[PDB]
RNA sequence: CGCGACCUCAGAUCAGACGUGGCGACCCGCUGAAUUUAAGCAUAUUAGUCAGCGGAGGAGAAGAAACUAACCAGGAUUCCCUCAGUAACGGCGAGUGAACAGGGAAGAGCCCAGCGCCGAAUCCCCGCCCCGCGGCGGGGCGCGGGACAUGUGGCGUACGGAAGACCCGCUCCCCGGCGCCGCUCGUGGGGGGCCCAAGUCCUUCUGAUCGAGGCCCAGCCCGUGGACGGUGUGAGGCCGGUAGCGGCCCCCGGCGCGCCGGGCCCGGGUCUUCCCGGAGUCGGGUUGCUUGGGAAUGCAGCCCAAAGCGGGUGGUAAACUCCAUCUAAGGCUAAAUACCGGCACGAGACCGAUAGUCAACAAGUACCGUAAGGGAAAGUUGAAAAGAACUUUGAAGAGAGAGUUCAAGAGGGCGUGAAACCGUUAAGAGGUAAACGGGUGGGGUCCGCGCAGUCCGCCCGGAGGAUUCAACCCGGCGGCGGGUCCGGCCGUGUCGGCGGCCCGGCGGAUCUUUCCCGCGCGGGGGACCGUCCCCCGACCGGCGACCGGCCGCCGCCGGGCGCAUUUCCA
RNA sequence: ACCCACCCGACCCGUCUUGAAACACGGACCAAGGAGUCUAACACGUGCGCGAGUCGGGGGCUCGCACGAAAGCCGCCGUGGCGCAAUGAAGGUGAAGGCCGGCGCGCUCGCCGGCCGAGGUGGGAUCCCGAGGCCUCUCCAGUCCGCCGAGGGCGCACCACCGGCCCGUCUCGCCCGCCGCGCCGGGGAGGUGGAGCACGAGCGCACGUGUUAGGACCCGAAAGAUGGUGAACUAUGCCUGGGC
RNA sequence: CGAAAGACUAAUCGAACCAUCUAGUAGCUGGUUCCCUCCGAAGUUUCCCUCAGGAUAGCUGGCGCUCUCGCACACGCAGUUU
RNA sequence: CCCCGGAGCCCCGCGGACGCUACGCCGCGACGAGUAGGAGGGCCGCUGCGGUGAGCCUUGAAGCCUAGGGCGCGGGCCCGGGUGGAGCCGCCGCAGGUGCAGAUCUUGGUGGUAGUAGCAAAUAUUCAAACGAGAACUUUGAAGGCCGAAGUGGAGAAGGGUU
RNA sequence: CGACUCUUAGCGGUGGAUCACUCGGCUCGUGCGUCGAUGAAGAACGCAGCUAGCUGCGAGAAUUAAUGUGAAUUGCAGGACACAUUGAUCAUCGACACUUCGAACGCACUUGCGGCCCCGGGUUCCUCCCGGGGCUACGCCUGUCUGAGCGUCGCU
């Protein structure tokens, strides 16, 4: 809000003794705006309490490994059909979930090709659902150039644009990434972890060179490896009804002694 | 009033500081502008290194830095004299020259002569006209590179 | 999307641009499609509508297959008046009801020299793009 | 008593030039508070800050060491990060508070006076010609004026310079024009103009659609275009645009080639002989301000007032002494840097008409004040004005009918139309002001019923009626699970191959310069170690990591089974 | 839940106050507006990443930014910050001890070889060992599985105590060292000051609370300062007119 | 400016008016916006140009941690008494 | 002295809820005043952003109103009907100029007071007519009155600015 | 029942909250970075067929020319134009024009007084008179012309 906002008046308080109320009141004149109420956050005209400043700490800076950890986490759950389906993406009829494709797809220079591809791969019904979501936004962002809203679609990770990013462009829903420049804002939109992507074999090879396997450095991010796991056996149902453990448990007291 | 334990601390917000707050919303826009301007300057100085001129090796001052070595401002006159480059010309071939540098020890001097010698070896002086007189190199070492050198020219590695 | 960083995509800016548009610019805004018949013949989608073209109204109340001659072009009001597109006021007097040019189709153009040269320029650019696409 | 030089001064509506005011976001020079903090206050602080005056530019200022340092030393200025809330200052309280180094952004360096040499070799203005002329210039020609020796120009300035002799190697740089060629990064520089994809297809809602299903061919078309706006609701395809190393036309810039006109005989090293520095300034004393600068950081006034192996600095006063380091008292200089004013654009997790600027509107308007100055309120009929013809009552405003509109339960301050408050209509009550909490009753308003609500669901027994089964085999498909791990793919731990090791790469302060290349160092090999991969065998976790057969079980389809069965229905 | 009736109950809220129904203030009524914010610095708590490190800025390389003024990467990855060491005003100094054997006279002092290597007491969650049961449809043999377990151990963290080491300081003492034998340098014993060491816990990011500096929860002075406008009223002087 | 009343100086005078410094400062008045749940004070200490305020103890809450054993197998602690 | 793909089960160690959003579900005891103040939970509420609901919406969004039906301890919420006429919400995250009865609060509006106070300075009006929808007030005529030439008369100055 | 009063609801008023819109703001960024004696900013007064305000312009006055565009402008009139023609209307803007105050310039601020050169009527240069035109600020520099001085000399 502007600096001068509210203070461009010259207004003194009629002190006590005049009845009225000790506010600074507009000085002199034969207008409506005379002996009014200036400056106070409560007055009409007035001046907002704690006017907003530009030097509010807008930007927010995050540790680099943590950023990478998130981006690994999103990738890891771009596998897992459950996490992709739960994130909404109609991935029912898709052939294999870390969906990787031939690298002619770098070639394509026309939406025609890019859509045909998506229909063969059965990824179109996500795009279809994007069209279905296209609707008007609720409220004031309508009058501030955020008027329409819709779904996020299939990600498409490419290794090099040989034409591709032109091809997939008008197809609403699609975002294109380079592998070498991935982004958590796009791999986990809403801060929500799953997301159906579509890999290019050239790009899908490059992932291990970028992120490093568990027994090999990144070899592309100088000093980095994957984050180690805290617990390895995630399925505790496989643990808890093992021989080794159930051997060593007292028998479950389960009678219900009511009052 | 202070309450039970804490640094008895002095902030410097008693002048009208909000009148002189300097935001950094530029900086991205700035960073680009420099970068464009940088790429333009390269393109203007066509086969010449983007870097600038070549600069001497030089030790830092003080006990602290002492052990490290930087690029200096420009090669001394003795170093040009010994290498055998006329000081007025050295500017015209991309050799930084300061003339305010003393030269105390002969270990720093011979190193910096060696630098200029090496430079003169791996330099490709184009002739003034396309018709080729003396000094100007062969059209072989010219066609094979009218290439710019990315980064600092012959970088110093401590 | 639009990528040109000197265009606007800003409701307030586009509307202000529109409503406070100058006559010669409004001419372009007030354009209207050719009939499929002419679309075939001239190789042109649409044309800036003019004082005495022949025209169908395509949508609204006056939507109909009659071919009325244009009567005038009220560029201030973003509208054109058409021959029998009219309504009786309280006291019997006919009043030319406005139709917006874009909800109308030109069946017959009023061809002058300049209109002829315009159509020649638009058709040529269309065929350049088809040659570039091929 | 003249005439003539010059000197110092006047006057011209003398000829020709410039300066004056504005703006002021940023910038330079002065000037300079007090609220305030210190829980009082006077030093301090607020603050070299507001107000005041001056002067600028697209930036300004600064800037090519009288610098840092004390190192094995750095090397103009500006800017950022850091130094650092540190050294220091301070009623050592409140509080205040730099610099060097280091890493970056940028990067560019120069010229006089003097000292000297050169016939003033220089400059300005006249006037005549040729070119050029919307940033008054080139070339030539004039016994045409003047400036200038009280010093103009070339060489030259501390990084040394000049003049000499011989060592060497050889000779393009600039401008005034006139042309002409390649339109020269947002991927054709800048500006202007004019252009360029695809449905108003079906049906159906609607006052109007832009909405909803649909559109065999793989999916209506186009899609480098599904930004945005407009158009009687919500529009990739109606229109303007949007995309595109898309088009055409203008103009202008910038750089490439040719010709002419001029200028321009412009080096380097080596040895010798010469040459060399800014005074009422430095410095001191002082008083006042200023600084973190403290026995004086910087600026001032006044007084004193210099030197030349001098002078200045070397963060505690002085003397002696060595070292180090610059060279002051003359000047110019792009760049990274700043920008709440201007012109022109772009955007927003902002505001949405008591908000957001004072100001969405005929706002710095109306209005007030002698004046300096103060300073509002105020957006919205409808898709379209189709803004109510006509009849009638009234002097008229106002009505009553009629009409327009999807609607006037939208009628020109008209979208929606809350509350306070008022009018009426209906219902109920009424001498302790009203109103309230708890508890019942009565009446109303609607709401759910029921014209039996006897509510359903299993299973069973009987009684009626109707289709094909189930049970079973047979053929097919699919699924599960299993062990023989049977056969093969798959991968964990271990051992064997030293096998990838050079046909496996990186890393290493491990080594070797027996190596190679480039100049004791750099790069590359070559050993070595660490790490990552092939070959087969063996043991073991046989792991949701899979295949193939076999087994068992399940399910579906079709075959079989026609009826004491298996269904449906009452 | 609308109205009415009746019995019982029942003073008007806000606020300052020991005390408010108060003869204490504010309040006729309704609508909209309206006050603990943001920045910086500190501290503690909590969450995440990495961990004797950590770090990201600032800068740079990748784009015309549609989304991007993002995202990514950097021998800059670390100049540098904080951290990994203190203590002294400073010159400076700077965290090890034990044991064993030998040689100097073991002199609770000086020098040479070997071994262990962050001391010890008490309490300590927890682990570990475990006599012994306690049965099995018989009399004994007898491996397997538990359940308990008297008794005994290693003892985390943490606490209390005693030792030890480093810096400052004092007191007392006796020896070593060498290019410079000196107003040189080095050690020992015993106290005592230190925001110390005694097998590390930090760094960055985020949220919360608190405390400050800022307009700093919102409203409120009397005043103070700078620069400007007024003698059309009125005060006094003067000029020129009028009136009694 | 005053034949003096601190009179008058544009309804303003024991220091005019206008704009700014200025959102001047306030240990003092006033106000300070939704629900449920759980815990729940103090007006006493010492210091203060302190007495209508701070500081510091105290009294409150929150976060915990370390242990204890009703899992036939307990140590320590108290607004008592012996 | 035999096997649960069958002991038939009050216990079943072969496999295991109707139950198991393990931030879930269930059982036993105990307890419950509260200013200032503190903390927790709010499927309480407001506005905007990333996600997400193949959400809703001209076959009627928001708002508004309702002696209609309900839920919740409560903040609040949901449905019916009316009105309205174009947008709007649920969930998971993030963000804040986020919730009013008070401030002699600010801006706007409205009451009671109230058809009340009040329309009393300076002696004065009456008759007829005209116009006119309409006359206490205009105009004309007639009468009765006042200002009483230091004027309620006739002309300027200043000031107004078309009166 | 009566009037009045209170309560609730219906409908109507008053009033303009709410909601929905937004050619306006606020903030951040980019590029450029240009006023003036050749008369600036600012002020004044003018100018439309009917026009008061806002805007736009300057006695050529809601504009002239030019170039681009290519049929309007429109509240009503009137008109033009041949929109197969420099051609309506917009845009651009390079030519032209630009009343009075204002640094503000003949001197004054009445809008008053002038001087000096030339031109037309007036004369027949007769000066008057009238009208038109061009000059007439201060400071300062380079030159130019006229000079001043018991300033310093020389010759006579
Ligand atoms: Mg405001
Ligand atoms: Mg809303
Ligand atoms: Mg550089
Ligand atoms: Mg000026
Ligand atoms: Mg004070
Ligand atoms: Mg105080
Ligand atoms: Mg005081
Ligand atoms: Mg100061
Ligand atoms: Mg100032
Ligand atoms: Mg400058
Ligand atoms: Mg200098
Ligand atoms: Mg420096
Ligand atoms: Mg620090
Ligand atoms: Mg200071
Ligand atoms: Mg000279
Ligand atoms: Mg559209
Ligand atoms: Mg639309
Ligand atoms: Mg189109
Ligand atoms: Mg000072
Ligand atoms: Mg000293
Ligand atoms: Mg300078
Ligand atoms: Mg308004
Ligand atoms: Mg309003
Ligand atoms: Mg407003
Ligand atoms: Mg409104
Ligand atoms: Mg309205
Ligand atoms: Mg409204
Ligand atoms: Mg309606
Ligand atoms: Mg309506
Ligand atoms: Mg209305
Ligand atoms: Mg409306
Ligand atoms: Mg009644
Ligand atoms: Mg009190
Ligand atoms: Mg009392
Ligand atoms: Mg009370
Ligand atoms: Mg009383
Ligand atoms: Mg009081
Ligand atoms: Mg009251
Ligand atoms: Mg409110
Ligand atoms: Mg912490
Ligand atoms: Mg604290
Ligand atoms: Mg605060
Ligand atoms: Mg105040
Ligand atoms: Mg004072
Ligand atoms: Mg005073
Ligand atoms: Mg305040
Ligand atoms: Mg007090
Ligand atoms: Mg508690
Ligand atoms: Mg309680
Ligand atoms: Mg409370
Ligand atoms: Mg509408
Ligand atoms: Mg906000
Ligand atoms: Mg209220
Ligand atoms: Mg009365
Ligand atoms: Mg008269
Ligand atoms: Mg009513
Ligand atoms: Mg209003």
């Amino acid at each position: 809000v502007s600096e001068l906002a509210g203070h461009q008046t010259s207004a003194e308080s009629w002190g006590t003794g005049r009845a009225v109320a000790r506010i600074p009141r507009v000085r002199g004149g034969g207008t409506h705006r005379s002996g009014q109420g200036a400056f106070g956050n409560m007055c009409r005209g007035g001046r907002m309490f704690a006017p907003t400043k530009t030097w509010r700490r807008w930007h927010r800076r995050v540790n680099t490994t943590q950023k990478r950890y998130a981006i690994c986490s999103a990738l890891a759950a771009s596998a897992l059909p459950a996490l992709v389906m739960s994130k909404g993406h109609r991935i029912e009829e898709v052939p294999e979930l870390p969906l990787v494709v031939e690298d002619k797809v770098e070639g394509y220079k026309k939406t025609k090709e890019a859509v045909l591809l998506l229909k063969k791969l059965k990824a179109w019904n996500d795009i279809k659902k994007v069209y279905a979501s296209q609707r008007m936004r609720a409220g004031k962002g309508k009058m501030r150039n955020r008027r329409r809203i819709q779904r996020r679609g299939p990600c498409v990770i490419y290794n090099e644009d040989n034409g591709i990013v032109k091809a997939f462009r008008n197809i609403p829903g699609i975002t294109l990434l380079n592998v070498t420049k991935l982004n958590i804002l796009k791999l986990a939109p809403g801060g929500h972890v799953g997301r159906f992507c579509i890999w290019t074999e050239s790009a899908f090879r490059k992932l291990d060179d970028l992120y490093g396997t568990w027994r090999k450095a990144a070899s592309l991010k100088s000093n980095y490896n994957l984050p180690m796991h805290k617990m390895l056996n995630t399925d505790l149902s496989r643990i808890l009804k093992s021989p080794e453990i159930q051997r060593a448990l007292r028998a479950p007291r389960k009678k219900i002694h009511r009052r | 009033a202070p309450s039970r334990n804490g640094m008895i601390l002095k902030p410097h917000f008693h002048k009208d500081w909000q009148r002189r707050v300097a935001t950094w919303f530029n900086q991205p826009a700035r960073k680009i502008r420099r970068r464009k301007a940088r790429q333009a300057r390269a393109r203007r100085i066509a086969p010449r290194p983007a870097s600038g001129p070549l600069r001497p090796i030089v030790r830092c001052p003080t006990v602290r830095y002492h052990t490290k070595v930087r690029a200096g401002r420009g090669f001394s006159l003795e170093e040009l004299r010994v290498a055998g480059i006329h000081k007025k010309v050295a500017r015209t071939i991309g050799i930084s020259v300061d003339p305010r540098r003393r030269n105390k020890s002969t270990e720093s001097l011979q190193a910096n002569v060696q630098r200029l010698k090496e430079y003169r070896s791996k330099l490709v002086l184009f002739p003034r006209k396309p018709s080729a007189p003396k000094k100007g190199d062969s059209s072989a070492e010219e066609l094979k590179l009218a290439t710019q050198l990315t980064g600092p020219v012959m970088p110093i590695r401590n | 999307m639009k990528f040109n960083p000197f265009v606007t995509s800003d409701r307030s800016k586009n509307r202000k641009r529109h409503f406070n548009a100058p006559s010669h610019i409004r001419r372009k805004i007030m354009s209207s499609p050719l009939s499929k018949e002419l679309r075939q013949k001239y190789n042109v989608r649409s044309m800036p509508i003019r004082k005495d073209d022949e025209v169908q109204v395509v949508r609204g109340h006056y939507k109909g297959q009659q071919i009325g001659k244009v009567v005038q072009v009220y560029r201030k009001k973003y509208v054109i008046y058409i021959e029998r597109v009219q309504r009786e006021k309280a006291n019997g007097t006919t009043v030319h009801v406005g139709i917006h040019p874009s909800k109308v189709v030109i069946t017959r153009l009023k061809l002058d020299k300049d209109r002829k040269k315009i159509l020649e320029r638009k058709a040529k650019s269309r065929q350049v793009g088809k040659e570039k696409g091929k």
